[PDB]
């Protein structure tokens, strides 16, 4: 996911792949898109 | 892209849409009807096959018929049909992708006339008239000449040789074989250059078979062969002599293979095709490299001389570069598997292209108004009630094979074996393929992406053609002639005790005597490997004749009960590869090791690999393990050579491993699934015994004198029984499945791999040789950095040991598989309930489609773990339809659901399915619920259920197993009752079971209706997972809620509350005593930081407020009693919870000490913040109570 130059979406995005050197390994890059982030609602329980 | 379905066979020639042309350069004409650019139809049957085969040339499993598609009713429904089916197809962006891609895909055009395809001459006209001054000869404008000048080989001629039509598909009807699909080309050598050339297709769609449970959808074979047509289109068609084997023909006596052509293998899916085509591939040949040259070669012509032609239409031009911007290895990746998918239709999987002798098909006529729509088949695929077509009787079987067993010498029987009907090798392929080193020595749902339908939806239509003269070369009709061999024996052979278990009488009786079955004059006896049904049907015979309705009921639970006993019979042991639940009668039926004792005592003394009849099967394949190169180098670069190397090497011996595993499929799978084949024909061939003994009952029974309502309520309790023997069967069916497929990995473990090892053990230590040559015969390096490097490039046993079991598993698992795991359910009715916005939905999900009717007035409210309807009106009812609901004779089903009473305790129906007396019923009565269930006989059995007290949930779960003919009824997660239930008969009572309120207010929820039996085990699992929730509830089951006033009681004590007590000039909560057991509890209330909170839920932290000065709980630092202060600033904050095993009780928590009570103190129990160990752990356990 990635922020929408303009509009107020997320536009979807393909993730990109290990293309450096090697023909024996493959993976997606992981830490790419939008920074997410979990915020507790009501703060009632403890904070600890 | 758009279907034409405006088009009749009656519609007028107007030489755009229909047209009247001529097959190839013969002398007969024949029309064909577009319903979409470049794709026609022709009802006709095919011209190239004569209609009249001499019965020598007849070819197994065909049907001939040269009156069929003679009448223009017939093509008419043909077109139809057709025209439904491309519908079906282009209904999924799957199927619109496809066919785009097909019309696009022109087969390339010819250069000009002169030659090449750079651009035309030029050509001047219109001079303009001799002005006053100047001539004005030259002003004139300037044309290309041979404009379009393309010559093209895909179009039709007309009658006349004066027009011509484009046309890239033309699907024709079967040729001389009724049912046979096939798609053949316009020019061989067109088809093999990599130019293309038009694709001719014969389609059968009003005829299907029904393989293992389910019909097969026409599409998919219609799918199949555009594919093929595809590889045409290309003009990638591999030569006819690239084979590859299929199947080992285990049935001859003697080594020979089944070969199937590349194209057929890549296209029909399935799971063959998975074990070839790997990463790395261990099977090449030149034909890869060939065709993607010539592609790219054709690519880089079109980009570099048709792209920037201005002098010819656009109608190819777009249409190529479309061609172009897919690749070939989309295509060659492109097979049924990603339809099937798409479109969750289930086919064939295994052998797919080699069914003919797996077993005989049976053929249903389809009615395409009627039985098949644009969204497939009508009820669907399993469901369908289609008709056995009148055409089976002139099928022909011309065996490969006649087993005459003989005794001396006289044949006792005489069974047929068929062909695959597939090109057949005695040569061994893979004792002579060589594993190539230098070629693919890399690479250790996204074919058709590249296809974008509306860029095809905007190319114009092609309306001028220049042809291409020699377009069509000849039709050559293939000849065949099937052989037939005798093979006499005395060891009956499988097929033999299979075609024992067959018979024409209707009065015919079961044996278990093979030699006793066969030698029969009469031909009345059918051998039966049944023990326990046989063994009841001696055990009854000589008794009283069946008369009443009452013994014959009896009869058919017990005829049931001993087939399902009989057909479900498993043994588990112990093997290397985990447990196996073998089957007891294998050995019986088709004859395997049935020399003496049990069979699993032999299975347990022999390995799986006894099972099968033709062992030892392997090949080594050729090996060529190229030695390393020479020049010096530095450790730092060398290394990386050296790196390369040992992957190279890695990559090679897996290219083994995936060819040895392919030769375990070929050669031992399949005679494994030939087993699989023959065990579930025995199967439904006992089945059909069993229905036929119970038909021939039941019609001597009619001719009795008994009223007719009673023989129809006989009538359909038999129906439903067949539905239940069908289930039983099915069961078996799938453990003989699941038993031989572990059998046949096991073997591939225990008797294939340990030779792979072997031979590459022999391999490992040439590699190793060479690179220690190779490494000393360089000499810029120390000797520590040899050695050091010798090390690292050495290949040790587990260097080349890719065994995985669990991959082996999940490759001979078929999309079918998948669909069939997704679709199976043991629910017959799953409520889900949703309030939304203002848009209440209640409705089934368990894919039984149940109707629904429910007033508008019931509500939703979240109950335990969901909404749950709420019935408070009086007089509000919910009623529930489906056919299952009927119940019957033979069958166990279980009810689930969560129960709240709001009103009291007079008695008041709950829940029923009765007509007049038979069915089940639920109602209150007194202080609890009452479950009855009544036969039509009058045999009655009610049970009382006690503690359902208003304001409290329950979790009713009702079990009818009539195999053990055993009723479990569970409340919450206690065992009320375990009577039996041997005495009670039919209990159909009707297809709608209603639920009512009648002035009780009710909460229901989690209804569910499942068409088994549950356990003890599983009643719990789900009573304390659906309460697992997150919430804290009262002691009455409801969601705990802040804010509300409640009372505290200890769980050790469920009947005292807790009160205020002042002592020392304080004030703490103690227990009533035995004598002042009259005192008003203290009430309570909890508070929140968030006071918008409402609900309670687990961890949260609050502060509980107890009620004049509004005290609050503080916690005593001289004591660690728990007193009272009338400051919130002073309170302590908290914090709740509860066990899992303890759902509707809660405790409280501070600084991670459990609140608890104390021993006794002279008449007095403190609420205290405990640390020692001697209170029991269920004092801290506290339950709040509404007040």
């Amino acid at each position: 996911i990635k922020l929408k130059k303009d509009s107020p979406v997320g536009e979807i995005l393909t993730r990109s792949k290990y293309n450096q050197n090697s023909k024996y390994i493959n993976y997606r890059d992981l830490y790419i898109g939008e920074k997410f982030i979990i915020r507790r609602k009501s703060n009632s329980q403890s904070i600890n | 892209m758009n279907i034409n379905d405006n088009l009749s066979i009656n519609s007028p020639v107007d030489n755009k849409n229909v047209v009247v042309v001529r097959a190839r350069k013969t002398d007969t004409v024949f029309k064909a009807f577009k319903v979409a650019p470049n794709i026609w139809v022709a009802p006709e049957r095919y011209y190239g096959e004569s209609l009249s085969i001499d019965e020598e040339y007849k070819v197994d499993g065909g049907i001939y018929d040269s009156n069929f598609l003679s009448q223009d009713s017939e093509k008419d429904k043909f077109l139809q049909a057709i025209i439904t089916l491309l519908k079906r197809i282009n209904s999924t962006n799957a199927g619109e992708k496809l066919l785009s891609l097909i019309s696009t895909a022109i087969p390339f055009p010819y250069g000009y006339i002169g030659g090449g395809y750079y651009a035309p001459n030029m050509i001047t006209f219109g001079s303009a008239p001799k002005s006053n001054k100047k001539l004005n000869s030259l002003i004139s404008s300037t044309i290309p000449f041979p404009y379009a000048g393309y010559r093209e080989t895909n179009y039709l001629s007309s009658e006349d040789n004066k027009s011509f039509y484009a046309s890239n598909i033309v699907i024709f009807g079967p040729g001389a074989n009724i049912v046979e699909n096939n798609t053949v080309f316009y020019k061989k050598e067109d088809a093999e250059n990599g130019m293309g050339t038009m694709t001719e297709i014969w389609f059968q769609p009003f005829l299907t078979y029904k393989y293992d449970e389910f019909y097969i959808d026409p599409a998919i074979e219609l799918i199949k062969c555009l594919i093929k047509s595809l590889y045409f289109l290309y003009g990638i068609k591999p030569s006819d002599d690239l084979v590859i084997p299929y199947r080992l023909r285990s049935e001859l006596e003697n080594i020979e293979y089944s070969q199937l052509n590349i194209v057929d293998l890549l296209v029909s899916g399935g799971i063959d095709p998975k074990f070839i085509n790997t990463d790395p591939y261990w099977f090449t040949d030149n034909y890869f490299s060939n065709a993607k040259k010539v592609f790219e070669d054709h690519r880089n012509i079109y980009e570099t001389q048709i792209e920037g032609n201005n002098a010819i239409g656009n109608d190819i031009k777009l249409r190529l570069k479309q061609k172009f911007r897919i690749n070939i290895n989309d295509i060659w990746e492109l097979n049924l598997n990603y339809f099937s998918k798409e479109f969750s239709i289930m086919m064939p999987d295994r052998f797919n292209n080699a069914l003919k002798h797996f077993y005989r098909k049976q053929y249903y006529k389809i009615d395409y108004p009627e039985n098949y729509s644009i969204n497939g088949f009508v009820n669907g695929q399993i469901n369908v009630q289609l008709s056995l077509s009148d055409r089976n009787q002139d099928i022909i079987n011309k065996p490969e094979e006649i087993i005459n067993l003989l005794n001396n010498n006289v044949s006792l029987m005489r069974s047929n074996i068929y062909g695959d009907g597939l090109k057949s090798t005695v040569d061994d392929f893979y004792s002579n393929y060589k594993i190539p080193y230098n070629r693919a020595y890399e690479y250790h749902d996204s074919s058709l992406d590249n296809v974008n339908i509306g860029v095809i939806d905007n190319i114009p239509e092609i309306i001028d053609v220049n042809p291409y003269k020699e377009n069509c070369d000849k039709f050559s009709p293939v000849q065949k002639i099937t052989s037939t061999r005798e093979i006499n024996t005395n060891i009956p052979w499988p097929i033999n005790y299979l075609q024992a278990q067959n018979t024409n009488n209707e009065k015919f009786s079961l044996s278990s005597d093979f030699v006793e079955v066969v030698s029969s004059k009469d031909k009345s006896l059918v051998y039966s490997f049944l023990s326990n049904v046989m063994f009841y049907l001696d055990s009854i015979k000589d008794n009283s004749p069946i008369d009443t309705d009452k013994k014959y009921y009896l009869w058919l639970r017990e005829i049931f009960r001993n087939y399902s006993f009989d057909i479900t019979a498993t043994q588990e042991i112990n093997t290397d590869c985990g447990i196996n639940k073998v089957v007891t009668w294998f050995g019986k039926a088709l004859n395997i090791l049935n020399t003496s004792d049990s069979f699993v005592e032999e299975f347990q003394n022999l390995g799986p690999i006894s099972l099968i009849n033709k062992k030892e099967n392997l090949s080594m394949p050729i090996i060529e393990i190229y030695g390393i190169p020479m020049l010096g180098l530095p450790l730092n670069d060398l290394n990386e050579k050296l790196f390369n190397i040992y992957l190279k090497n890695i990559l090679y011996f897996k290219k083994v491993y995936f060819n040895f595993l392919d030769q375990w499929w070929t050669e031992y799978y399949s005679q494994y699934f030939d087993l699989i084949c023959m065990a579930k024909q025995s199967i439904l061939a006992q089945e059909k015994l069993i229905k036929q003994i119970i038909q021939n009952k039941l019609q001597d029974l009619f001719k009795a004198d008994i009223s007719m309502d009673k023989l129809n309520l006989m009538n359909l309790a038999t129906e439903k029984t067949f539905i239940d023997l069908s289930n039983e069967s099915q069961i078996a069916i799938n453990n003989i499945n699941d038993f031989l497929n572990k059998s046949a990995i096991c073997v591939f473990d225990t008797n294939i791999y340990p030779k792979f090892i072997s031979f590459m053990e022999q391999c490992i230590n040439s590699v190793n040789s060479n690179v220690t040559a190779f490494i000393q015969k360089c000499t810029n390096i120390t000797e520590d950095e040899k050695l050091q490097l010798i090390k690292l490039n050495t290949f040790m046993n587990i260097d080349f040991e890719f065994f995985d079991i669990q991959s082996i598993k999940d490759l001979i698992t078929s999309e079918t598989d998948l669909i069939k795991e997704e679709k199976e359910s043991d629910y017959n009715l799953f409520l889900f309930t949703l309030q939304e916005d203002n848009n209440k939905v209640i409705e089934d999900i368990s894919g039984k489609n149940t109707l629904v009717k429910y007033s508008d007035s019931i509500s939703l409210v979240y109950g335990v773990n969901g909404d749950a309807l709420y019935l408070k009106e009086p007089d509000e009812s919910v009623s529930f339809s489906n056919k299952a609901f009927e119940n019957g004779l033979t069958n166990s089903f279980s009810i689930c659901f969560w129960l709240r009473n709001l009103g009291e305790i007079i008695t008041s129906k709950l829940i029923e399915n009765k007509a007049d007396n038979c069915g089940w019923e639920i109602y209150f009565e007194n202080n609890g619920l009452v479950f009855s269930i009544v036969d039509c006989n009058g045999n009655e059995e009610n049970i009382y259920l006690s503690d359902v007290i208003s304001k409290n949930w329950y979790y009713i779960s009702i079990s009818i197993d009539r195999l053990r003919n055993q009723l479990l009824i569970f409340i919450n997660d206690k065992l009320i009752a375990n009577q039996s239930i041997e005495q009670i008969l039919n209990i159909y009572s009707s297809n709608t079971i209603s639920l009512v309120n009648e002035n009780n207010p009710i909460y229901i929820e989690g209804l569910s209706i499942l068409n088994r039996s549950i356990t003890s085990e599983e009643v719990v699992n789900n009573y304390f997972s659906y309460l697992n929730n997150s919430y804290i509830r009262d002691i009455s089951g409801e969601r705990l809620e802040y804010n509300k006033t409640y009372e505290l009681y200890n769980y050790v004590f469920p009947e005292n509350s807790l009160y205020e007590v002042t002592e020392n000039n304080n004030i703490y909560l103690s227990i009533k005593d035995t004598n002042n057991l009259n005192i008003q509890g203290a009430k309570f209330k909890l508070i929140n930081i968030d006071a918008n909170k409402q609900y309670v839920q687990k961890w949260d932290e609050g502060v509980v407020c107890l009620l004049d000065e509004e005290k609050y709980v503080d916690i005593s630092s001289e004591n660690n009693r728990i007193q009272l202060v009338n400051s919130k600033d002073t309170a302590k904050r908290i914090i709740f919870n509860n066990d899992i095993f303890m759902p509707n009780c809660l405790t409280f928590a501070y600084n991670n000490k459990y609140l608890s009570l104390s021993l006794r103190d002279r008449n007095y129990n403190w609420m205290i913040c405990n640390n020692n160990d001697n209170i029991p752990k269920a004092a801290h356990l506290w339950a709040l109570k509404g007040i």
